[PDB]
This record gives structure tokens, C-alpha cells and sequence, in this order.
RNA sequence: GAAACUGCGAAUGGCUCAUUAAAUCAGUUAUAGUUUGUUUGAUGGUAUCUACUACUCGGAUAACCGUAGUAAUUCUAGAGCUAAUACGUGCAACAAACCCCGACUUCUGGAAGGGAUGCAUUUAUUAGAUAUGCGAUGAUUCAUGAUAACUCGACGGAUCGCACGGCCGCCGGCGACGCAUCAUUCAAAUUUCUGCCCUAUCAACUUUCGAUGGUAGGAUAGUGGCCUACCAUGGUGGUGACGGGUGACGGAGAAUUAGGGUUCGAUUCCGGAGAGGGAGCCUGAGAAACGGCUA
């Protein structure tokens, strides 16, 4: 069958075909979690650990983690969930569907596999280079880590450190950096002084009514005691 | 049903509202507010129906989110906000001060006053009870809640309330020889004294009222609202003074105003 | 699924009542709790109308017991199930429901009897004056007496565990202990 | 000697076992029995506010407040456990005709044990919550005839 | 500013009259027998207590990007990022008073120290009077207060826009959104009394397996044989029960008019019910929803 290899340290993914059931005899019988030496597929394959994600079968219809069997069977799956994304249905809303289980079989179509031990030779289409990280960032607090910041340096410089710059298509210059998130400024601390202010203005409210209160009931008190001494 | 109802089809619209059999298939449904939906007046009927300052719908929403209409001395945006008995609009744009007051017919109507008139409103209590604490409150039949109440204070009285500061600055008790005005019942808008309360147990309490002309109606208690102490009410009346005319009285005074 | 209804019951002359409408989510009910003892607590969190909350008890194994006479509440342990008067199967199965009567551990309440009368059932001088002037009105019903010698002591269940989520209640005293102790010898 | 169930039967929230005694005590304070006023005129009977029986749905004793319509008849059945039925009898009118026909409703009532009543004579029921299937009502006055 | 996450709505409206004969429904009642997103008016005081971010906590995922499967669907699996008023945590500005234990003590005392103490839940005890203080109703051990405890509490703001100021970093305005309590408004659910066409070639019916009532429980938002256990034998009926028919949804109303009456009312307003027939259910304040799901 087909197979999809991803190299997460990497970030990188190739597409590979086998049709000799020898090498894959190596992957029948195993579970979706489970790790297969990549020795059997291929000999550039050596000392390459693969680990099993996932697949789906000749029908299209996906494996999902947790089914032990190797059939195809019909399960009530709730939205966001694997094999079911909801995309369009309503909240609450539950949907059966046919999966396949999680033990590999000839009747899959293709697998999904991560590279999770290097062998001794790179692969060309795989491990030569590595896609850099497209977003960097945006919490302060993950800015501060990613630079090994203390509690005084200034967050927003390193900011401009991973900003991209690019030429539009009309050949104008531009350039981008993030907003940065859940970083502490004097907006937030005025915003901090005035819910505490506002707590103490209601409890002061609170207090000189109850002593208003408290000398109307005396006074009133004292009047028709005076009343009654008569 | 399933659920609340959000639409009012026009002919079961409130009748003083005097809408127009053909205008349309709906009525502007009033929104939750201190005032019933039967027992009050949208602000979109005011300023679209009665003050005409708004040819449409589209244009009473133009005016009301520019925030130049004000209830109760708080600018509302909101197009079906019950408006009700003594609530206060105001219009500072035009110096335009308007109390809604039941005329003679038990139609809302659109008093001027002046402005210190306008700086307060009447409010009649509902009851008055313990709160968490032990913090005694009352609240009265316009949605408002106010504590630390004068102990004087009962069911069924009138306070003063003044908008700026929120506070009652007078009430008035509900006994014999008041002037009240009816806010319910056939006899809405009429204004009179109090002559004697009946009182049945487990039953609605009947008020007989007396007209400046004499004439005597009687009505139940939650249709009575006090004006003032006495016999002179404490805002100013609408046009009529609360003294409805027969038929025949007011054919006569149409004739003779035609010629 | 359950409904509390009235549409399928007969009329009160006794006829019949032919179908008008479908069940109302307004009207359902729900399965029982079946709470029990076991140190295996489990309660379970239901959305109800409203957006509310009830708590279904499955297992519970103490309760917010009080001591009417002293005036006194203690978190104890319930022991088992001896009486109840609804069903007496409710009993072999350690059925917790209200109104069951319960034997409870004494060992709370033993504990504030000798810290507060001094009497078993170092110290200052203000602390034994104390003790002493509570001695005057010390008072205790001997059926009392002897439940705290076996440590424990019969209660009612006066909450809910299906709805509350919790066995609280009371200890028997006076009459009611006396008509329960009687319907207990048997 | 009213504990002829298997539960035992006492007013809720009336403490027996106080160390005080309920001397000047109102009653369902001190562990005097509750008894109450239903007001509308009518008049707590003397074997309620003295009886020892055991009654959560009596007018005077119990947790039934009385609020709704008060309604008169004749006692038609009393052999229920603390219910009777009260027959009503009224005059419907038809028009085409311009006359009138018997009719009668019969109405279960809850008795309290503070009342001997017998088959034909005149009750007083006030409405209040529903107490079974079919009794709404509770017997308020009973006029021996 | 597309896209996407988050929030809200889609329980309104429109359509139809199949089922349904004290049932729906009309008038008239009740909730002291309950729930109620929202609007309007008021109200939010104890979290860490010996860890010890509060000048601000943590881990993901969409869009995006790139490896795809299937004949195929707002059918679907891996891989690489990155946000929050999403998710999960967490200091929660600081007190007083009340209650319990209480070393120590010039001891009928007062005393260091400790425990408890927000709001909410649950159960007990207690006050809540009224022929020198104490609220409300026709009527409530009602509102509400106090004590003992209890709960492994979705509560008690780690949010956002405008401006830009006064003291010597500290304070500071106008708003938005959001959490909890009470009242109110918008409503529902159940409910009292009276009322409906033809038919006796329908006179007895209901009660194993709830029929009528009682006791104790369970369930419910809450009352109730609504359900369970035990107990009693009750309940309706020629003043027509029960059974049957209706080419029967009820009403506001329509036609005709001496008066009385006769006939009609599917259909635009009100109330109910249904979404091919049943049944079950998630989400939600609200649905037994069907331009929602499951059989
Ligand atoms: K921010
Ligand atoms: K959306
Ligand atoms: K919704
Ligand atoms: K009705
Ligand atoms: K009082
Ligand atoms: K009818
Ligand atoms: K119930
Ligand atoms: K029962
Ligand atoms: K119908
Ligand atoms: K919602
Ligand atoms: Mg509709
Ligand atoms: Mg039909
Ligand atoms: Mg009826
Ligand atoms: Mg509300
Ligand atoms: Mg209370
Ligand atoms: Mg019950
Ligand atoms: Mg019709
Ligand atoms: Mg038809
Ligand atoms: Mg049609
Ligand atoms: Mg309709
Ligand atoms: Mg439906
Ligand atoms: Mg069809
Ligand atoms: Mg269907
Ligand atoms: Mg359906
Ligand atoms: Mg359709
Ligand atoms: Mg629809």
C-alpha cells in the first residue's frame, strides 16, 4: 500500500509506495500506536524507528485509535473528534459513522508514520533540511522563554528578532511582527486600580448607608420613647 | 409554543396605542423593562407615531443611537423600551420634557413640563421586605428596588423620587381624601378624591373615587395611583384634568368650537 | 423515557384517556439514585431545568449527623442500614434514602461530651469552673447512654442523597428513639 | 397511640427533646404542638389546637395553606381514609328554553382528624394544593344537621 | 481587513387541522406548589494563611502550511506553526464584629494563642412578640437574623475601547463584555369553578399489571399514584357513567334577522397539536426541536 512518512523534528513529508507484501509483513498485526523497525521497508530504511499513526482504508474511511479489530465498524462520534470533524453541525449534535479499527491490515489503502529515531543515512526528500517555523511566539511569557529573558528585559525588542519581511506583488515593502499577548502595561494596571477602587467605593457606599439607617431608626426611637414617657 | 414569543402582530397590539389596522402585519413588540408590555409606550411609537420626528423604523434607530432621546434621566437606545406611567422623557437637542400621563379616553399622553418638573418622578410600592442581611427594601410597580426605606413607608403608597440623586425625597400614604389617578380598567385616566375603601378577605380591595364634578366611580386597589396629599396632586395634570366628558357635553363643545 | 404525565392514567370515573400529545421534556423523570454505603464515595453532577445542578449520590460513607439535645453537629461515619420503613429490602441492600434509620460512629460526638461536660462516656482553673458550672444541668438520656457504650448510635436520614448528594441527619432521641429501639428488639 | 405506621409520625420541626420546656412557648415552639389560624373568618377547631394526631395535610396543623375558592355542599361518602366526597348541588340553565335542570359535582375533600363528619351533612371546603389524583379541597367547618 | 477560533441566534416566524368529546378550549381562579437567557433597580468584604508569578500563570488547536485516502458528501487520517472574554489554573487590596477551644492567670473574672467565619449547598438547634426594640399576609415554624457543622462548590474579573490628568512611583475619568444574589419584566408548567354535537340496537364501568384514598420514600423545576413498598376498599353512574360515531381542533366569530331561534366556523387574531408513522435523546435559559441527532 502507501504510506505517509512525516519528520516532525524536521517538518518535512514524502509519499512512498510499496507493492511487495515481504516488507509489509513487517506492518500487518500492528496498532496504531505501536513502533515498526523500518528495516523491512527498504534497505535505505536502516536503523530508521517508525511509529504507526494512522491510515485509511481502501474505501477512504479512517482508522480510529482504540477499535481492536481489524474490520471496518459503525460508532456514534461526537463533533471535533477524530474521524468525525462536524464541520457545519450544530452543538450537542452526534453523527454514526463507519471507521476502520486500529489494527493494520491489507485492506488499508495507506498509513500515516512518524520518524522517531534517525538511522545512520538521511533519506534526500526528508531529513536534508528542515522548513523553518512560519509564526513565531505571540504570549509574552512564551517570548521570554524562547530568549531566556528575566523580569526586566525588555520583551518587545526581541520582537523585531523573528519579524519577516517580504516585497508585495506590486513590488512594495512590507513587514509584519505579532501583537504581543498578556504583556503588562499601564493600561492594565489603571484597570487593576480602578476594580479596586470601584470595590472600595461600593463598600463605603455600603457603610455610610447602613450608619444613615442605623441614626434615622434612633432618632425615631428616642422620639416616641419621649412620647411614651408622657 | 416552545419558547418566548418575539414578534406582536399588529391587531393584538395594546388599543390606546392607536395603531392603524393596515399599516402593517406587526407591532413593535415592547422589550423587557420596569413597565408591563400592555401597560406601556415604546419609545418607537413616541418618536415616530406621536412626536413624528421619524418617518420610519429605520429612522427612529438613526435617532435613539445618536443617544439624544433620554428616559428617567438615562439615555436608553433601545427602539421598544417600555416607556410607561410617570416616566420622564427628555430631549435635550429640542429642550423637549415630556411626562407620560393617561389622559381622560386612558390613552398615554405626552405632558410637557417644565424642567424642574422633570427632575423627579412619582413611584407607587408594591410592598416592603427583609433583603439578605436583614436590609429592609421595598420596590415599586415601575421595576425599581431602593433600601434603606423610611419605616413610614407601606404597600401600596407613593414616594418622590428624585432622578438625579435616586432618592426619596417624600411619599404619600394611601388614605381616604387623596387624589389619585386610574391606571387601569375603563375608568384609566380619570382623577379624583378617595372617598372609602372596601376591604374583602382573599379578594381584591374595591376604591370609590370621586370627580371634581362629582361624579363617582369605584375601581380596584392596583388601578389607584396617589397624585398628592389632599386634593391638589403633586405634578401637573394633562389637559382635562382628569374630568371625563359624556358624549353629549363634548358634541357640544365640538359644535360650538365650529362656529 | 420516564414521565410524570397524567396522560396515561385513567380518569377518575374510571374511563379511559386517549392520546392528545407526545411526552414533554417538561415533564420527565429521572432513575433513582440507588445510593449505598461503601468507602467508594461517588457522587455524580446532573444538569437539570434551568440550567441548575443536582448531585446524584452513588456511594457515600459519612454524613453531617447533629445531636438535638446538645445542640451539637459532627461529620461521622455511617456503619450500616437497620431500619427502614418504606421497603424492607431497602435495608439488605444498605439502601440510603431519607427517613432510613442508620447506626452512625459515636466518636465525634464522645469526643465534644469530654471536652465540653468532662466526663468520659493539665486543665486550668477557668477551664474547670467552666466544666463545672456546665455540670449543674448535665443531663443525659440513659438509652443514650448505653448506645454510646457499643459506639454507635442510631439516626435518621433527614436529606435527600438522590438530589443533595449527601447522607446527613439527626440521632434519635426521646419517644422516637424509644418506637424505633422497640421496632429494632423484634 | 396515633403510631400505627411503620414510620414514626411527628409535626416537622417541632423539637421534642429540648432540655428547656415549652412554659410560655408559642405553639411549635419549646415542642408545644403547631397548630395555626387559616384566617378568612374561620375558626381553628378545639380538637386540633388539643389533639395528639398526626396530620401533614390538615388546615390548622399541617404544611396545606388554604387559598382558591371556597365552595359548600353535603357530605355524599365518608369511607375513605381522611377523605369524603362532597356532593354540589346547583341549577344549569338552558336557555332555548328558559328553564332549568339538576346538576351536581362531586368534589373529594381531605377531613381532617379535627372533624366528625357523616354521610348528608353540610361541609365548607377550601381549595389548596394538590393533596392526591383528585382531591384539591379541604374540609373547613362541618354543620352536624 | 478576507479566512478562522470565540460568542449569540436558529425553541421566533411561516404552514396545516391528522389525532383529540371535560380532553383541547372560553370565561373565571391559584402557585403559601415551581422554573424563567434577557431588560430594568438594587446588592457583591475572609481564597494564599508555614510553597509563596500577580508589573499578569500553563498546555494545546483553528485559520495557515504540506503528505494524503475515497466513486463520493461542509466524508475523512497524519505532519509543522501560532492566539484568546476558547480550555485549565491561580494571588484574589486590606479589616472589624460574632462564635468555639484556650495556655496563662492578681481567678464568681480576662487572656495570649489557635479554630471557625465571604457568597452558595445540606441537615439540625434557635429567634422571628404584641389582651419601654422587633418587618409582611385573610392565612405560613413566612421574609429575615443567630449558632453547630457539612460540600472533594463550573461563584467571589489573570478580559477589552477611548482619552489623558493630579500628588510625589502613588493615585485618576467615561465606557464594553462577563460572574453571583434578590426584585422586576418577558413567559411557561401545573391548577380551581361552570360550560360541548349524535347515539341505550351502549347499563353497568374502574380495580392481576393504580383503580379511589392513607403512610414512608424515589423522581421532578416543583404539587400529585407521577413511580415504588405496605395498608384500606374504595371511585363513577337514568342529574346517562362506561362504550361507540363525528365527512369533530376549540374560541373570537359568519349567514339569516319581529322576538325566540336555525345553520356554519379548514383558513390571516387567541389557545392547542403535528412535521411521512412511532419511540429515544444531545445542546441549550428555553425543544422530547425534526429546513437537529439516534433506532
Ligand atoms: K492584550
Ligand atoms: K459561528
Ligand atoms: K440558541
Ligand atoms: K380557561
Ligand atoms: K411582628
Ligand atoms: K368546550
Ligand atoms: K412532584
Ligand atoms: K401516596
Ligand atoms: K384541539
Ligand atoms: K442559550
Ligand atoms: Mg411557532
Ligand atoms: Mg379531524
Ligand atoms: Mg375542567
Ligand atoms: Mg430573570
Ligand atoms: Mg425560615
Ligand atoms: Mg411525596
Ligand atoms: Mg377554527
Ligand atoms: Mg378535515
Ligand atoms: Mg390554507
Ligand atoms: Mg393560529
Ligand atoms: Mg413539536
Ligand atoms: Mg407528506
Ligand atoms: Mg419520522
Ligand atoms: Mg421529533
Ligand atoms: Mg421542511
Ligand atoms: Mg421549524
Amino acid at each position: 500500500m502507501k504510506f505517509n512518512i512525516a519528520n516532525p523534528t524536521t517538518g518535512c513529508q514524502k509519499k512512498l509506495e510499496i507493492d511487495d507484501d515481504q516488507k509489509l509483513r513487517a506492518f500487518f498485526d500492528k496498532r496504531i500506536s505501536q513502533e515498526v523497525s523500518g528495516d523491512a521497508l527498504g534497505d535505505e530504511f536502516k536503523g530508521y524507528v517508525f511509529k504507526i499513526m494512522g491510515g485509511c482504508d481502501k474505501q477512504g474511511f479512517p482508522m480510529k485509535q482504540g477499535v481492536l479489530t481489524p474490520g471496518r465498524v459503525r460508532l456514534l462520534l461526537y463533533r471535533g473528534t477524530p474521524c468525525f470533524r462536524g464541520y457545519g453541525r450544530r452543538n450537542g449534535e452526534r453523527r454514526r459513522k463507519s471507521v476502520r479499527g486500529c489494527i493494520v491490515s491489507p485492506d488499508l489503502s495507506v498509513l500515516n508514520l512518524v520518524i522517531v529515531k534517525k538511522g545512520e543515512n538521511d533519506l534526500p526528500g526528508l531529513t536534508d533540511t528542515e522548513k523553518p517555523r512560519m509564526r513565531g511566539p505571540k504570549r509574552a511569557s512564551k517570548i521570554r522563554k524562547l530568549f531566556n529573558l528575566s523580569k526586566e528585559d525588555d520583551v518587545r525588542k526581541y520582537v523585531n528578532t523573528y519579524r519577516r519581511n517580504f516585497t508585495t506583488k506590486n513590488g512594495k515593502k512590507a513587514s509584519k511582527a505579532p501583537k504581543i499577548q498578556r504583556l503588562v502595561t499601564p493600561l492594565t494596571l489603571q484597570r487593576k486600580r480602578a476594580r479596586i477602587a470601584d470595590k472600595k467605593k461600593r463598600i463605603a457606599k455600603a457603610k455610610s448607608e447602613a450608619a444613615e439607617y442605623q441614626k434615622l431608626l434612633a432618632s425615631r426611637l428616642k422620639e416616641q420613647r419621649e412620647k411614651r414617657s408622657e | 409554543a416552545r419558547g418566548l414569543k418575539k414578534h406582536l402582530k399588529r391587531l393584538n397590539a395594546p388599543k390606546h396605542w392607536m395603531l392603524d389596522k393596515l399599516g402593517g402585519a406587526f407591532a413593535p413588540k415592547p422589550s423587557s423593562g420596569p413597565h408591563k408590555s400592555r401597560e406601556c409606550l415604546p419609545l418607537i411609537i413616541i418618536l415616530r407615531n406621536r412626536l413624528k420626528y421619524a418617518l420610519t423604523y429605520r429612522e427612529v434607530i438613526s435617532i435613539l443611537m445618536q443617544r439624544q432621546v433620554m428616559v428617567d434621566s438615562k439615555v436608553r437606545t433601545d427602539k421598544t423600551y417600555p416607556a410607561g406611567f410617570m416616566d420622564v422623557v427628555s430631549i435635550p437637542k429640542t429642550n423637549e420634557n415630556f411626562r407620560l400621563l393617561y389622559d381622560t379616553k386612558g390613552r398615554f399622553r405626552l405632558h410637557s413640563v417644565r424642567d424642574e418638573e422633570a427632575k423627579f418622578k412619582l413611584c407607587k410600592v408594591r410592598s416592603v421586605q427583609f433583603g439578605q442581611k436583614g436590609i429592609p427594601y421595598l420596590n415599586t410597580y415601575d421595576g425599581r428596588t431602593i433600601r434603606y426605606p423610611d419605616p413610614l413607608i407601606k404597600a401600596n403608597d407613593t414616594i418622590k423620587l428624585d432622578l438625579e440623586s435616586n432618592k426619596i425625597v417624600d411619599f404619600i400614604k394611601f388614605d381616604v381624601g387623596n387624589v389619585v389617578m386610574v391606571t387601569g380598567g375603563r375608568n384609566r385616566g380619570r382623577v379624583g378624591v378617595i372617598k372609602n375603601r372596601e376591604k374583602h378577605k382573599g379578594s381584591f380591595e374595591t376604591v370609590h373615587i370621586q370627580d371634581a364634578l362629582g361624579h363617582e366611580f369605584a375601581t380596584r386597589l392596583g388601578n389607584v395611583f396617589t397624585l398628592g396629599k389632599g386634593t391638589k396632586p403633586w405634578v401637573s395634570l394633562p389637559k382635562g384634568k382628569g374630568i371625563k366628558l359624556s358624549i353629549i357635553e363634548e358634541a357640544r363643545k365640538r359644535l360650538a368650537a365650529q362656529s | 423515557g420516564i414521565s410524570r404525565d397524567s396522560m396515561h392514567k385513567r380518569r377518575a370515573t374510571g374511563g379511559k384517556k386517549k392520546a392528545w400529545r407526545k411526552k414533554r421534556k417538561y415533564e420527565l423523570g429521572r432513575q433513582p439514585a440507588n445510593t449505598k454505603i461503601s468507602a467508594n464515595k461517588t457522587v455524580r453532577r446532573i444538569r437539570v431545568r434551568g440550567g441548575n445542578v443536582k448531585w446524584r449520590a452513588l456511594r457515600l460513607d459519612t454524613g453531617n449527623y447533629s445531636w438535638g439535645s446538645e445542640a451539637v453537629t459532627r461529620k461521622t461515619r455511617i456503619l450500616d442500614v437497620v431500619y427502614n420503613a418504606s421497603n424492607n429490602e431497602l435495608v439488605r441492600t444498605q439502601t440510603l434514602v431519607k427517613s432510613a434509620i442508620v447506626q452512625v460512629d459515636a466518636a465525634p460526638f464522645k469526643q465534644w461530651y469530654l471536652q465540653h461536660y468532662g466526663v468520659d462516656i493539665k486543665k486550668s482553673n477557668h477551664v474547670l469552673r467552666k466544666i463545672e458550672t456546665r455540670q449543674k444541668d448535665r443531663k443525659l438520656d440513659p438509652h443514650i447512654e448505653e448506645q454510646f457504650g457499643g459506639g454507635r448510635l442510631l439516626a435518621c436520614i433527614s436529606s435527600r442523597p438522590g438530589q443533595c448528594g449527601r447522607a446527613d441527619g439527626y440521632i434519635l432521641e426521646g419517644k422516637e428513639l424509644e418506637f424505633y429501639m422497640k421496632k429494632l428488639q423484634k | 397511640a396515633e403510631q400505627t405506621e411503620k414510620a414514626f409520625l411527628k409535626q416537622p420541626g417541632v423539637f421534642l427533646s429540648s432540655k428547656k420546656t415549652g412554659k410560655g412557648k408559642r405553639p411549635g415552639k419549646g415542642g408545644n404542638r403547631y397548630f395555626k389560624s387559616i384566617g378568612l373568618g374561620f375558626k381553628t377547631p378545639r380538637e386540633a389546637t388539643e389533639g395528639t394526631y398526626i396530620d401533614k395535610k390538615c388546615p390548622f396543623t399541617g404544611n396545606v395553606s388554604i387559598r382558591g375558592r371556597i365552595l359548600a355542599g353535603t357530605c355524599h361518602s365518608a369511607k375513605m381514609n381522611r377523605t369524603i366526597i362532597v356532593r354540589r348541588n346547583y341549577l344549569h340553565y338552558v336557555k332555548k328554553y328558559q328553564r332549568y335542570e339538576k346538576r351536581h359535582s362531586n368534589i373529594p375533600a381531605h377531613i381532617s382528624p379535627c372533624f366528625r363528619v357523616k354521610e348528608g351533612d353540610h361541609v365548607i371546603i377550601g381549595q389548596c394544593r394538590p393533596l392526591s389524583k383528585t382531591v384539591r379541597f379541604n374540609v373547613l367547618k362541618v354543620i352536624p344537621a
